[PDB]
C-alpha cells in the first residue's frame, strides 16, 4: 500500500507512505475465497488508514517533539534578558 | 564596588545572617521581638524596651513576643526594620549598613508588596550599595551543588517544594502552604490543652516550641501508633515541673502530613512535593523524582524521612525510584546557597544597583529577580 | 411520543436544563457537588451528604466542592450520574425521565469513552425514551440564526473553534483547546496569591471565580497595560472585607491569549480561530471570516473582543473582512440551538430508540451523530 500526497499553499508538504501485509487463506470456493480476500482486504486497509490518523494525532506530542520542543522543558519562556546578564548558572557541580 | 556581601536568609522563625564566602551562618537568632510586659521600679534594670536576639532568650521570661513575620510575610515592618537594624549592630556583624551588598531571601509566591517595601527599607533606610531578593529553594539546592531536582523547604512560617531545572526553579510547578513548624507548635499547644498542660503566654509559647523540637517524632504507621497504649514520655519544663505528653508526642507532627486536622482544605506535605513534581514536565518527572532534597527546620522531625519517602512511594507512579536527600546542613542550606552565590563574580551582574532603584523603583527588582 | 423533549447542555462549569421549545433555559444551576465538610452535631442539621443547585450555594462556606467534568471530560462518573438525576428533581423540572426525551448536548473531539458512558448512564439508570448527543458550537450557530460560520465557544473546560458550512460542522477542521474560565480562574488565584490574599479552600475558589467574572478585562496592548501601574480598583467580599485587585484584574484573562502564561503547550485563541478558519479551503474562508460568533461565557470579559479582533487581524490575510459577533444571549446560545434543533419534526428521526440501544449498543448512537 502506498499513499503519496502532497500541499503547497504558501508552503510545502510532502507525505510518502508505505505499507507492506502478509496473511493467508484457506481456498475452498471461488466465491467464498473471493469474499474471504475481500475481507482481509477491509481490515488491512481499515486498520491501516486508522494507523495512519492515530500517528497524526500523536505528531506533536510523541513524534515531532525529538526535532524542536512545543515549549522548553522549564515550560516557560526563555527570558532573553536572564541568559544575557547571567550565566547559565551551572557553574556549580 | 562595595565590601563583601552579606547574606540574610531572614526566615519566619530565626534569621541566619552572615557575609559571602562563610562555610556557616556565624549570626543566627531568633526572629522575633521581645517587649517587657512587667514594671520597672528601681534603677539599674534592663535598659531598653526592644529584646532582640540572645538577650531576649536570656531573658525570656520577662518580654511579650512578637513575631514580625507570619507564613513568610511580614506583617509588623516597624519589628522588621528593628530586627535588620540589630543584624548590622556591635553584635551581629559589627559593621555599617552602607557598605556591604544585600542578598535577602524571600519565600516562593509570596505578596509583590512585600518585596516592594523590602527593597524600600534596604535601601533607604540601610542605604545598601546592591540588593538581591533571592529564593530560598534554588540557594538550597545550589548548597547542595546539584543543578536538577526538587527542594521541598519546609520553614517555621511556609513549606514549599520548589522543581529546578539546571538551576532555573520552574514557576509553573511551584506548590507552597502556609502549614509549617509555627503551625505545628500551635497544634502542639492545643494538644497539650487537651492533655491539661496549658500556656497561654507568648514567652510559654517559646517553651512549646521547645517541647515540639525536643520530644515529638513522626510514626511510620499513623493508624497504628493511634490504637497502641501511649507510652507518656515525661518533659522537664524550665521550672523544673515535668509534664507527660503522651498521644500528643506524634500527632503534633502529622499536620504536616494531614493539614484537615486544623480544618484547611490545603494539600499535604507530601502531597506538595508530589504535585510539585507531577505539574512539571513528562519529561523531567523521573529525574525529579530522583533528586529530592529536603530542607528548612520543619523537615528534622525523627522519622520524616521515612514517613515522607513512604508518602511519596504511596502517590508516586511504580517502577520510578525515588532518592528523598537529607543533608546534615539543613537548617542553614539555603544561606550556605546564598554564600555560594554571592561568592561568584556573576552575582555583581545580578544585583539591584543603588541608582538603578533611584531612577526605577520597585521596577528594577521586578524585572531583576525574574 | 408526544411528549416535550428536554434539552440539556451539560457544560463543565454551569449545567443549562430545560423543557425544549423555551426560549430560555430556566434551570441554569453550576456544575459541582457540595459535600459537607464540618461535623453535624445538632438533630434537625441539614439532611442529606449531597448539595447540589442552588442549595450548595446557599450553604456553599459549609460545603466542600468537587467539579465532576474537567476540560469537558467527565472525571468523576457517580457525581454526574447525581447532577443528571437533580435535574429531574422537583426543585428544577419537576418531571420523570421516562416521559419526555433528552437532547444531550456534548463538547466536540471527545474520547470514544465519554459517549458510550453518557448513552449508558441515559439509557439503563434512567430509563429515557429517547437520548440524541450533540454539539455546542454548531447549536450556537444555529441560535443565531444562520448555517454558514465559524463559532468560537469558549466555556468554562474547554474553548473550541468550530467552522460550519451549511449545518453540518466539519469535523476536520474543529480546533480545540483545554484552557478555558476555569484555568483563568485558577490563575487569578495564584495572581490574587501574589497580592496577599489566600482562596486555597475550595468554597473560595467559588469566591475567585465571582470575581473573575465581576472585576476583570482584557487590555488591547498587552504589554503597554503590563508596563503602566494600573489603579488599585476594590472588591467586596462575601463576608464584608474588601480585596484590591490591581494589576491581577488584566493579567488573569491574558491566559486565553498567551497559554505559556501557566506552561500549557498549546494555541491562544485567536491562534486557534485562526488555524480553524485556515484549516478549510479558501472559497470558505472569507466568508468565515466574516461569519465569527462568540459563545460561552468566557467570551464575556471586558474588553474580549476588541482584543480578538485585533489580533485576528494580525494573524489573518490582509485585505479580508473580518467581523465579530456578539450575541447578548451567549451563555445560553447553546440552549438555544438545542431547542430550536429539538423543535423540528425532524428530531423525530434523530434520536435512538431503547430497543435500538439495546440491540446494536454504542454503534447506534455513533452511526446516528455527526
Ligand atoms: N530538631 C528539630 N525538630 C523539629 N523541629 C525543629 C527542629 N529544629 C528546628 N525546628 C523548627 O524549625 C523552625 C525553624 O526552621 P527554619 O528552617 O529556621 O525556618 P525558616 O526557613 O523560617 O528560617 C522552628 O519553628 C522550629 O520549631
Ligand atoms: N461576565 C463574565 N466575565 C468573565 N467570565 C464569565 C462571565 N460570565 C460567566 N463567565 C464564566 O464563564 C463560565 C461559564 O461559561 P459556560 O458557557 O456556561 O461554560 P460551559 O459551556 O462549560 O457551561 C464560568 O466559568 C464563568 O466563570
Ligand atoms: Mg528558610
Ligand atoms: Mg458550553
Amino acid at each position: 500500500l502506498k499513499i503519496q500526497v502532497h500541499y503547497y499553499e504558501d508552503g510545502n508538504v510532502q507525505l510518502v507512505s508505505h505499507k507492506d501485509v502478509q496473511d493467508s487463506v484457506t481456498v475452498s470456493n471461488e466465491a467464498q475465497t473471493a469474499k474471504e480476500f475481500i475481507k482481509i482486504i477491509e481490515h488491512a486497509e481499515n486498520e491501516y488508514q486508522t494507523a495512519i490518523s492515530e500517528n497524526y494525532q500523536t505528531m506533536s506530542d510523541t513524534t515531532f517533539k525529538a526535532l524542536r520542543r512545543q515549549l522548553p522543558v522549564t515550560r516557560t519562556k526563555i527570558d532573553w534578558n536572564k541568559i544575557l546578564s547571567y550565566k547559565i548558572g551551572k557553574e556549580m557541580q | 564596588i562595595a565590601n563583601q556581601p552579606v547574606v540574610i536568609d531572614n526566615g519566619s522563625g530565626v534569621i541566619k545572617a552572615g557575609f559571602a564566602g562563610d562555610q556557616i551562618p556565624k549570626y543566627c537568632f531568633p526572629n522575633y521581638v521581645g517587649r517587657p510586659k512587667h514594671v520597672r521600679v528601681m534603677a539599674g534594670a534592663l535598659e531598653g524596651d526592644i529584646f532582640i536576639g540572645p538577650k531576649a532568650e536570656e531573658h525570656r521570661g520577662l518580654l511579650s513576643i512578637r513575631y514580625p513575620m507570619e507564613h513568610g510575610i511580614v506583617k509588623d515592618w516597624n519589628d522588621m526594620e528593628r530586627i535588620w537594624q540589630y543584624v548590622y549592630s556591635k553584635d551581629q556583624l559589627q559593621t555599617f549598613s552602607e557598605e556591604h551588598p544585600v542578598l535577602l531571601t524571600e519565600a516562593p509566591l509570596n505578596p509583590r508588596k512585600n518585596r516592594e517595601r523590602a527593597a524600600e527599607v534596604f535601601f533607604e533606610t540601610f542605604n545598601v550599595p546592591a540588593l538581591f531578593i533571592s529564593m530560598q529553594a534554588v540557594l538550597s539546592l545550589y548548597a547542595t551543588g546539584r543543578t536538577t531536582g526538587v527542594v521541598l523547604d519546609s520553614g517555621d512560617g511556609v513549606t514549599h517544594a520548589v522543581p529546578i531545572y539546571e538551576g532555573f526553579a520552574m514557576p509553573h510547578s511551584i506548590m507552597r502552604i502556609d502549614i509549617a513548624g509555627r503551625d505545628v507548635s500551635r497544634f502542639l499547644r492545643l494538644y497539650l490543652r487537651k492533655e491539661g498542660y496549658d500556656f497561654h503566654s507568648s514567652s510559654e509559647f517559646e517553651i512549646v516550641k521547645a517541647i515540639k523540637e525536643r520530644a515529638c517524632y513522626l510514626s511510620i504507621n499513623p493508624q497504628k501508633d493511634e490504637t497502641l497504649e501511649t507510652e507518656k514520655a515525661q518533659y522537664y519544663l524550665p521550672d523544673g515541673s515535668t509534664i507527660e505528653i503522651g498521644p500528643s508526642r506524634f500527632r503534633a507532627p502529622e499536620l504536616l502530613f494531614r493539614p484537615d486536622l486544623i480544618g484547611e482544605e490545603s494539600e499535604g506535605i507530601h502531597e506538595v512535593l508530589v504535585f510539585a513534581i507531577q505539574k512539571s514536565d513528562m519529561d523531567l518527572r523521573r529525574t525529579l523524582f530522583s533528586n529530592i532534597v529536603l530542607s528548612g527546620g520543619s523537615t528534622l522531625f525523627k522519622g520524616f524521612g521515612d514517613r515522607l519517602l513512604s508518602e511519596v512511594k504511596k502517590l508516586a507512579p511504580k517502577d520510578v525510584k525515588i532518592r528523598i536527600s537529607a543533608p546534615q546542613e539543613r537548617l542553614y542550606s539555603t544561606w550556605i546557597g546564598g554564600s555560594i552565590l554571592a561568592s561568584l563574580d556573576t552575582f555583581k551582574k545580578m544585583w539591584v544597583s543603588k541608582k538603578e532603584y533611584e531612577e526605577d523603583g520597585a521596577r528594577s527588582i521586578h524585572r531583576k529577580t525574574f
